[PDB]
């Protein structure tokens, strides 16, 4: 069974993770560096799957293969605590998250039924340069670990983790970064999700949020109302000409945190250049024509399960927000207005970076979900949420 | 992976 709390985690033994090069849940980490040395020789054979299943690297350039992956995740990926909502990553979003610069086809690691060819399992790695305290290391980011519901509790997920580890080792990479809503050995940081209602009537009707006993629907509407247009002078969508300055602003801004990406200019283009219904980035171009700030948020809707009328929830997720001349509070206020303008029902943000400076003021409510951050094969002290400067998808 | 949160 999975552990969502540190209390429930302390009472668990981790048959798989105890075999892995990560610190134990109990210990305090006093050192910096790899848990074990880099391997001089790597297993050449893929790990064995239960009888009747086979590995298959997924070419996401094939529209039908991408749609199979969409469907696996849409029906079997992450749900909320009460099994009411499930992530519904779009096919085009998956292309964005899984084909950044340097992506490798063998790192899109699928499991198929031999007879029917049904896709029943998945895990992915993408390369990323990660700055962790005083070290910069080429790592991978692991995402989208998914096992079909009919296939769970058959230790397929440990096989998926070992197989992607093997395939990453073959490329000479020995560390990874990843998040999870469960506690595992051993988080480098724990972040909390906060939620800012944008369409509170829909959120309440579908039981995403609850009307407090001391608040009417009418007061809830007024509490969350926003302006019709943003207030910041010179706010506009990011364009191709802004890629260098956005790269520069981000690089300088991230230096104050202890876990951050190190992005090339091409990676900045990939992660921030606006794509409708995937990623939005707005820059502030001032009266001199100079770009001084930017905000970004990605699009991640969810399925509303077993509901007759409302089928989906449109969520915006705070990505990276850089301020040098505009107050962060004004920047995020305009992000809320832009998300509302674009039809989003809720705006989500973690308590990492400097987000705690605006969460309560802009009327975010604290969520029931922690997002733990992990490093594989790297020992270092844990850090508070406000020093985590890394957002995944 | 990510985690699905909702208001406490
Ligand atoms: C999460 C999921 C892949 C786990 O697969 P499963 O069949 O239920 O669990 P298995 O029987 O295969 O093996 C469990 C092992 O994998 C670990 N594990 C469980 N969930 C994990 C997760 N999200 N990330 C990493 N390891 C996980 C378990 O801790 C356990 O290892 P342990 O013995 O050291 O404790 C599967 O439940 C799933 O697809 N859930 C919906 C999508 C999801 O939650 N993806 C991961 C988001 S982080
Ligand atoms: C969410 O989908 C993240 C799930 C992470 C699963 C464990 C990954 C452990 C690292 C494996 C790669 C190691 C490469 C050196
Ligand atoms: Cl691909």
């Amino acid at each position: 069974g999975p552990a969502k709390t540190m209390e429930e985690a302390s009472k668990r033994s981790y048959q798989f993770w105890d075999t892995q090069p990560v610190p134990k849940l109990g210990e305090v980490v006093n050192t910096h560096g790899p848990v074990e040395p880099d391997k001089d020789n790597i297993r050449q054979e893929p790990y064995t799957l239960p009888q009747g299943f086979t590995w298959d690297a997924l070419d996401l350039g094939d529209r039908g293969v991408l749609k199979e992956l969409y469907t696996l995740l849409n029906e079997n990926y992450v749900e909320d605590d009460d099994n009411m909502f499930r992530f519904d990553y779009s096919p085009e979003f998956l292309l964005w998250a899984l084909r950044p610069p340097g992506w490798l086809p063998q790192w899109h690691c699928g499991v198929r039924v031999v007879s029917s060819r049904k896709l029943v399992g998945f895990i992915s790695a993408i390369p990323a340069n990660i700055h962790i305290y005083d070290t910069e290391k080429k790592m991978v980011e692991i995402n989208f670990l998914c096992v079909h519901k009919k296939l769970r509790s058959k230790r397929v997920a440990p096989v998926l983790i070992r197989e992607i580890t093997r395939r990453v080792h073959l490329e000479g990479i020995f560390q990874a970064v990843y998040t999870a809503g469960v506690v595992l050995p051993k988080p480098v940081g724990t972040c909390r999700y906060w939620h800012r209602s944008l369409n509170p009537r829909k959120l309440i009707e579908v039981k995403f949020s609850h009307l407090s006993r001391n608040m009417t629907m009418q007061r809830t509407m007024k509490l969350y109302r926003l302006p019709e247009t943003p207030k910041t002078a010179g706010l506009r969508p990011m364009e191709t000409k802004d890629i260098p300055v956005v790269h520069q602003l981000l690089t300088r801004y991230l230096k104050q945190f202890h876990l951050t990406p190190v992005m090339s200019q091409e990676e900045v283009e990939h992660w921030f250049y606006p794509q409708e219904n995937i990623i939005d980035t707005f820059v502030v171009e001032n009266a001199n024509g100079e770009v001084t700030d930017f905000l970004s948020f990605y699009t991640l809707p969810s399925t509303i399960m077993n509901h007759p009328t409302h089928k989906s929830l449109k969520a915006a997720y705070s990505f990276y927000n850089v301020h040098t001349q505009t107050p962060l509070l004004d920047l995020m206020s305009d992000a809320l207005v832009l998300a509302k303008m674009k039809g989003f029902d809720v705006f989500n943000a973690l308590d990492l970076m400097e987000n705690k400076t605006f969460l309560e003021k802009l009327k975010f409510g604290i969520g029931d979900g922690n997002l733990q951050y992990y490093l594989y094969n790297w020992k270092c002290p844990s850090m508070g949420a406000e020093k985590v400067g890394l957002v995944l998808q | 992976g990510n985690c699905f949160s909702k208001p406490r």
